[PDB]
């Protein structure tokens, strides 16, 4: 029950929140997003009519600061800021409450879509992938790079993910070239979970983390790297049970929310077909199957 | 990707191999007592030729290698990096190739794999049909390769002396020409290459020593072979072909 005001809406301009979205008209008095629930990350994201190219937004959490968004009529986009001045701040927006110039975050308690989506994307995390130790939220854009994506292969306007590369010295031991290339099951197991991400719920959270980016910005580097998160598991011909069964859910999750306008932009056919018809894990994701089955049939 | 447009790139003087795995994974196929089909290996090798040199590195594959494996034929590619690879490294670095050349496109992830110490060896894929398979054909390679009772590396200059009398390219064309014929009819083109017997073969060589002349005469021939077998094949009366079109044939390629 955390709150977001706004000082003011001087563009007209289509915000979301988290899978929400609304339009606000050019100096609309529209003073913000009450009602956030406490427990995950949020994000806000905002693409200007006036030019869709204008596509960014913020991830933050409530727990960690009192947040508030203010036009800036200079860089001519919305900006997130901290108040620091607790009285300052519950003043502002009591005020705005009263005046009831404030959006809610919608309810419906049987829909835990949001919490499945981010199940484990942590803030502390958000922040080691997006790298700006000064604020304690975190933006990103349409067009921001990643760091595998820098080259062939400002420090916070590129998305640390983690690198994946299936034919790099990381992922193939000498002397087991053929084993690791085609079971990357040691790539995962050894170097990824036990060596880099630490446990499997770290690995799941920069997954869902990056298709969260790639869905709400259409950030193209986030979409390769999810795609690559869900590869290099279903590559894999030794992976634990209860991840597996995880990864299932969580896909199926994301296949769910995905607009079916967007399936032509944001699924990649090759890598899906492999991983859902000729993988090690082919049997493995039912629901996933079933949903993309039926929702996107003519992707595979 | 190599192909009939950048072709000269192939005599330059950047060291490059071309590497045929056509002949790795051999086998005849049988019928057992029940009356079901089995396979059984025998000798092959790996054709790991410098086209500039004439130099062939051929490696022996023998049957031993595939005791205990399962999908061979996958795993054929992987020996062949394995193996190209290895041959990579026991060069002195000043005769390593920058590239490598493979002839089949299936060859370029398992060799890429097998490369990664070697960032700035660069792996291609051609574009070209190359009759390298035929490379069995040659009576003194297929003969070592039948009688090898272990793994092993034998060195050959495939174009024989020729370079001291014509460059890479003119090899490179005759060499690609006989392995064409010797693909398309063996047993023709056999008997174009050793039927005149005062024609012989030097104990270091693997083809006959043909005088400038007489090599001219034996390249029309092979292309002869070559046309009449298209011939044969489509049932085409070769007499209404053109020189274009009888050209293009001759090249496969």
């Amino acid at each position: 029950m955390n709150t977001v005001p706004f000082t003011s809406a001087p563009i007209e301009v289509t915000i979301g929140i988290d899978q929400y979205s609304f339009n606000v008209k050019e100096n609309q008095p529209f003073h913000g997003i009450k009602d956030i629930p406490i427990g995950h990350v949020h994000v806000i994201h905002f693409q200007h009519a006036d030019n869709s190219s204008m596509r960014y937004g913020y991830w933050f959490d409530c727990r960690m600061g009192n947040f508030y968004i203010q036009y800036d009529p200079k860089d001519g986009l919305y900006k997130m800021m901290e108040e620091r001045d607790g009285a300052k701040f519950e003043n502002i927006v009591h005020n705005f409450k009263e005046r009831q110039m404030m959006v809610s975050y919608p309810k419906i308690d049987e829909d835990d879509t949001w919490y499945n989506l981010t199940e484990f994307v942590q803030m502390d995390k958000i922040r080691k992938i997006v790298r700006k130790d000064e604020n304690q939220f975190s933006y990103v854009d349409s067009s921001m790079t990643t760091v595998q994506e820098n080259e062939l292969l400002d420090p916070a306007h590129s998305l640390n993910y983690t690198v994946i590369n299936f034919k790099s010295r990381e992922a193939i031991r000498p002397g087991h070239e053929m084993e690791d290339f085609l079971d990357k099951s040691y790539y995962l197991n050894t170097v990824m979970l036990q060596g880099i991400f630490k446990n499997s719920s770290n690995y799941f959270g920069e997954l869902q983390f990056a298709f969260l980016n790639a869905m709400f910005f259409g950030n193209y580097g986030s979409s390769l790297q999810w795609h690559a998160m869900i590869e290099l598991i279903c590559s894999s011909a030794t992976v634990p049970k209860h991840m597996l069964d995880k990864l299932d859910e969580i896909l199926y999750y994301q296949i769910k929310t995905l607009p079916e306008q967007y399936s032509d932009i944001l699924l990649n056919e090759r890598v899906w077909n492999i991983c859902l018809y000729s993988s090690f894990q082919k049997n493995s994701l039912h629901n996933t199957e079933k949903i993309m089955e039926n929702k996107y049939p003519e992707l595979l | 990707a190599m192909n009939s447009s950048n072709y000269a790139e192939l005599f330059n003087n950047d060291i490059k191999l071309f590497v045929d795995d056509t002949n790795v994974y051999r086998v005849t196929v049988h019928k057992t007592f029940e009356g079901n089909v089995a396979t059984k290996a025998i000798n092959g090798c790996i054709f790991t030729l410098n086209p500039k040199t004439g130099h062939l590195f051929l490696k022996i594959i023998h049957t031993s290698v595939w005791a205990g494996q399962k999908r061979l034929s996958q795993l054929a590619k992987w020996k062949t990096a394995e193996e190209v690879s290895a041959l990579v490294r026991s060069l002195p670095k000043e005769e390593q190739p920058k590239q490598i050349i493979v002839t089949r496109k299936a060859m370029l992830d398992p060799l890429e794999v097998h490369m990664l110490d070697f960032p700035n060896i660069a792996i291609r894929p051609t574009e070209l049909r190359l009759p390298f398979s035929a490379a069995m054909s040659i009576d003194k390679l297929s003969d070592v390769v039948m009688k090898a009772t272990e793994p092993q590396m034998v060195l050959f200059n495939i174009y024989d002396d020729w370079l001291d009398r014509i460059s890479s390219y003119t090899a490179f064309s005759r060499l690609t020409l006989l392995l064409r014929a010797l693909k398309t009819n063996e047993e023709s083109a056999k008997m174009i290459l050793l039927s005149d017997p005062t024609i012989t073969i030097k104990s270091y060589h693997l083809w006959p020593s043909f005088t400038d002349e007489q090599w001219i005469t034996i390249e029309s021939q092979m292309r002869d072979l070559i046309l009449t077998e298209y011939g044969r094949k489509y049932n085409v009366n070769i007499s209404a072909l053109t020189q274009t079109e009888i050209k293009d044939i001759i090249l496969g390629q």
